[PDB]
């Protein structure tokens, strides 16, 4: 794994004229690691002792532990020694599974009348929100998997501003075969999201689907489709919207969007 | 990363002047804030002059109407002219990125920075 590395050892070692924050702002994707240090004489708050954002109350959370909100992080604080000094490590690693989260860290050096801080801003959130349909090879089907990965709909703390909530899956309709919607294990998903898409299939007469199995697995929910053979050209859109739906104390999910292209062209 | 090279310092008599000069490098110069940082034996570094990218000014209360600070964006230099000195400026003198809010990225490792002394004898 590569590390995104905050290093302050030494660079906040002076008296200001007036106010000034030194800023480290991180955007760890491929499971990348993050490494913060500083002098051990400073004054810091991080990881166990941060400012989380939290989506459902659209505030932050000042002086708790991130994995309150992302439990599957997990991070260590040593004593090291460091460009010749005795610094402080904070490290966290981010395994592929962790959650979404927006956290802040600060580093405050003392005797300087508070003039002077640094800040570290991690933001781990997903990037890609598009993708085409993956084929499972050994189970024969088309899968969109909208219970993890970039397409997740959990609830989660992600910074996500309230139009930026859309996932979309792509699924190119071949007939005759099998394709599984994959949701989060949660009431709602049969209560509400079920509803939603027999409503979106059913809406066009013309629509040959079958619904075959609504299925619970070990940690999702799964749509069981067949779509029979079609000759005209047609595209459907359905939205299974779960970015109202709430969690205590601070997750929101997303809107999974599903994209059927009924083509027998190229 | 951000390099920085101050040169300039020496011996000089109380009352007389001195012009530091520093380089930067491994940033955009023109954009950022610059200023001019001092430590003396037993006293914390402080920051002395800082210039904005618009040429803004600000100067500690110990240096005004003394210090003036100015940067040539052409050539990524940013100067400290320093008149009447009185032996407490004495000190390692050293510029780096200044402004109300930095990229850690473009707060350069201290340079060697340059000695100013101010005494008679
Ligand atoms: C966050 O974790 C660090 C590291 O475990 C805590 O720092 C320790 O604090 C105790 C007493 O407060 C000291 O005896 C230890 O030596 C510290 N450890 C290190 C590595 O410095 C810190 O207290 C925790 N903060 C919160 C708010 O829980
Ligand atoms: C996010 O997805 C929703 C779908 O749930 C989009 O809202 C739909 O937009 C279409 C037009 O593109 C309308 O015909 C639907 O009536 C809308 N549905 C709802 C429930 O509002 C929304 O536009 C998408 N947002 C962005 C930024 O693309
Ligand atoms: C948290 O910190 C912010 C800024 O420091 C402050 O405005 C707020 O009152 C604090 N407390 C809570 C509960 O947000
Ligand atoms: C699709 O066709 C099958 C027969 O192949 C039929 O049993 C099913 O009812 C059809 N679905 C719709 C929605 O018409």
């Amino acid at each position: 794994k590569n590390i995104c590395v905050c290093d302050f050892t030494d660079k906040l070692n002076f008296l200001p004229l007036e106010k000034t924050k030194i800023l480290c702002e991180l955007k760890p994707q491929y499971g990348e690691d993050i490494k913060i240090i500083a002098n051990k004489e400073y004054e810091i708050n991080c990881m166990n002792n941060s400012k989380v954002f939290c989506p459902l109350k659209d505030t932050f959370i000042n002086n708790t532990n991130i994995k309150l909100y992302s439990p599957k992080l997990h991070f260590e604080i040593k004593d090291i020694t460091h460009k010749g000094k005795n610094a402080a490590l904070y490290y966290l690693k981010i395994d592929e599974e962790a959650s979404d989260i927006f956290f802040s860290c600060s580093i405050k050096p003392k005797q300087v009348s508070g003039l002077l801080e640094g800040e570290v801003r991690v933001n781990l959130k997903k990037h890609i929100n598009e993708e085409y349909s993956i084929f499972n090879e050994e189970e024969d089907v088309h899968v969109c998997d909208f219970s993890k990965g970039n397409l997740d709909i959990t609830p989660s703390a992600g910074f996500y501003l309230k139009n930026s909530r859309n996932v979309s899956c792509i699924y190119r309709v071949i007939p005759n075969k099998l394709f599984l919607i994959k949701l989060p294990k949660l009431d709602i998903v049969t209560e509400k999201l079920l509803p939603s898409i027999v409503n979106c299939l059913s809406e066009f007469s013309f629509i040959n689907f079958t619904l075959k199995h609504v299925q619970e697995g070990d940690n999702y929910i799964s749509f069981n489709v067949i779509f029979g053979e079609f000759k005209k050209h047609f595209n459907l859109a359905c939205s299974l919207d779960l970015s109202d739906f709430q969690q205590e104390p601070c997750n929101l999910g997303k809107t999974a969007n599903i994209t059927f292209i009924f083509s027998k062209l190229e | 990363q951000v390099q920085l090279q101050e040169s300039g310092g020496g011996l000089v008599q109380p009352g007389g002047s001195l012009r530091l000069s520093c380089a930067a490098s491994g940033s955009i110069f023109s954009t950022n804030a610059m200023g001019w940082y001092r430590q003396a034996p037993g006293k914390q570094r402080e920051q002395v002059a800082t210039i904005t990218s618009g040429s803004s000014t600000n100067y500690a209360d110990s240096v005004k109407g003394r210090f003036t600070i100015s940067r040539d964006n052409a050539k990524n230099t940013v100067y400290l002219q320093m008149n009447s000195l009185k032996p407490e400026d004495t000190a390692v003198y050293y510029c780096n990125a200044a402004g109300a809010t930095i990229d850690l990225a473009d707060f350069g490792s201290w340079g060697q920075g340059t000695q100013v002394t101010v005494s008679s004898h």
